[PDB]
């Protein structure tokens, strides 16, 4: 059994600056070298990088490197490019290679100012409410960075386990978030209240910011 | 700690139409592989021309077990150029090995 | 020339088996190549799940978590190899890569030399049936305008499977366009949003209609985003 670890989980770079992603094995890999670096595009299959155990003659330009040997792997980009960013994996290879793995990937992001989200906030429409379900939706636009907790309150209830979010990709003009929270009740249970209130926690607020209606009152 | 094969000499000069033999040697490691000679072309492509599990490319395995023949039958002068052979494992470890690369002559 | 196409994916139900293909093209399997499946879920890693030696012997190797329920198959005569998925699970649901490992001329070549890859086929393990999407416009109110941007959008509510396309006045507002992930809900359906942001002063001047298209429900929808009275 072989277990490899891919660190950090996600980075923040600039373009020219050096990064480094560690990998760290369980056990030796085979010859103390069968390990490779993947990079991976969304949407796209991954692209092999580095082959340790023969250096490949392909197209890395000279950024690209990698350096370890036995059970500690590392991939160095010495000047980051635009064209850099993207998730990249290890893949380590074993004496049996029943045990061959990749680690859990490294996803390198655009660094920039931190950013203070815009949060909108959408109650159901009125062609849902015919349907007997309410959704309310909550938009958090143009942050930095990604981490950001949001919290649905009914009439100052906090809600749990009725919601769910997801968040874009880095925005291509600025680098920033967006974020999609759908609270979603029965239409009885939506029309049993009244506030209806998204309150958002992030880097960029000195303190939470709530967005809220009240249903009935536009 | 890799151990590649060997491709005996790194020079066979011979005269054309005379049995022109490389060696190459996989040490041990005789329980599950495949033997390919390959020659470069021009823009550094590998063709395959023989393999031990198998006329004018031979290829026989000697008394030793680690030991094999790569022989050429009725050499030419477009024959002529430059070699390896390729060590297939399929276990206990799936391994690609290469020889380094030998000169024909001729 | 050299390809590798995956197909065989689709929607199968929990429990049950799949049977993948993987077609190489431009090639033979005589020898030198072995032929992976690599799989990866919505939004996770990759991982590996077995290889085979294409060529006369056939050997295969298999992950430690993978043995007993995938098997890997192979048909020089077409080509194809194969990956047979047992006692299917939820957690199953994944993109399936076939990826190539072996040469000449490189030196080296191990199963960590995975330099050629298809495009991969997706795999839905759910006892959940094929349901178009309810559109539902997400109106642009006072609540959600600032500094002259106003935001609108659709939702794309309770469809199933995978994929739905979103777009904006049939592709002609592109910018300021923002299509989250599609989330998986209890239900076994899926919901997604897709926003716009647009200046202020356009509203009441200028019509919205997000164009939602689900087609393994041949649903098509045009639904018309205007402010609330």
């Amino acid at each position: 059994a072989a277990q490899l670890t891919q660190s950090p989980s996600s980075l923040s770079a600039s373009v020219g600056d050096r990064v480094t992603i560690t990998c760290q094995s369980s056990q030796s890999v085979y010859n103390n070298n069968d390990l490779a670096w993947y990079q991976q595009k969304p949407g796209k299959p991954p692209k092999l990088l580095i082959y340790t155990p023969s250096s490949l003659t392909s197209g890395v330009p000279s950024r690209f490197s990698g350096s370890g040997s036995g059970t500690d792997f590392t991939l160095t980009i010495s000047s980051l490019q635009p064209e850099d960013f993207a998730t990249y994996y290890c893949l380590g290879g074993y004496d049996d290679d029943s045990d061959n793995a990749f680690g859990g990937g490294t996803k390198v992001e655009i660094k920039r100012t931190v950013a203070a989200p815009s949060v909108f906030i959408f109650p159901p429409s009125d062609e849902q409410l015919k349907s007997g379900t309410a959704s309310v939706v909550c938009l958090l636009n143009n942050f930095y960075p990604r981490e950001a907790k949001v919290q649905w309150k009914v009439d100052n209830a906090l809600q749990s386990g009725n919601s769910q979010e997801s968040v874009t990709e880095q925005d291509s003009k600025d680098s920033t978030y967006s974020l999609s929270s759908t609270l979603t009740l029965s239409k009885a249970d939506y029309e049993k209240h009244k506030v209806y209130a998204c309150e958002v926690t992030h880097q960029g607020l000195s303190s939470p910011v709530t967005k809220s209606f009240n249903r009935g009152e536009c | 700690p890799w151990n590649p094969p060997t491709f005996s000499p790194a020079l066979l000069v011979v005269t054309e139409g005379d049995n022109a033999t490389f060696t190459c040697s996989f040490s041990n490691t005789s329980e599950s592989f495949v033997l390919n000679w390959y020659r470069m072309s021009p823009s550094n492509q590998t063709d395959k021309l023989a393999a031990f599990p198998e006329s004018r490319f031979r290829v026989t395995q000697l008394p030793n077990g680690r030991d094999f023949h790569m022989s050429v039958v009725r050499a030419r002068r477009n024959d002529s150029g430059t070699y390896l052979c390729g060590a297939i494992s399929l276990a206990p470890k799936a391994q690609i090995k290469e020889s380094l690369r030998a000169e024909l002559r001729v | 020339e050299q390809q590798l196409v995956e197909s065989g994916g689709g929607v199968v139900q929990p429990g049950r088996s799949l049977r993948l293909s993987c077609a190489a093209s431009g090639f033979s399997f005589s020898s030198t190549y072995w032929l992976s499946w690599v799989r990866q879920a919505p939004g996770k890693g990759l991982e590996w799940i077995a290889a085979i030696y294409v060529g006369s012997s056939g050997n295969t190797y298999y992950a430690n978590w993978a043995k007993g329920r995938f098997t890997i198959s192979k048909d020089s005569s077409s080509t194809t190899v194969f990956l047979q998925m047992n006692s299917l699970r939820a957690e199953d649901t994944a993109v399936y890569f076939c990826a190539r490992a072996g040469g000449a001329g490189g030196g080296v070549y191990t199963l960590t030399r995975l330099d050629l890859w298809g495009q991969g086929t997706l795999v839905t393990v759910s006892s959940a049936s094929t349901k178009g999407p309810s559109v539902f416009p997400l109106a642009p109110s006072s609540k959600s305008t600032s500094g002259g941007t106003a935001a609108l959008g659709c939702l794309v509510k309770d469809y199933f499977p995978e994929p739905v396309t979103v777009s904006w006045n049939s592709g002609a507002l592109t910018s300021g366009v923002h299509t989250f992930p599609a989330v998986l809900q209890s239900s076994g359906l899926y919901s997604l949003s897709s926003v716009v942001t647009v200046p202020s002063s356009s509203l009441g001047t200028q019509t919205y209609i997000c164009n939602v298209n689900h087609k393994p429900s041949n649903t098509k929808v045009d639904k018309k985003v205007e402010p609330k009275s």
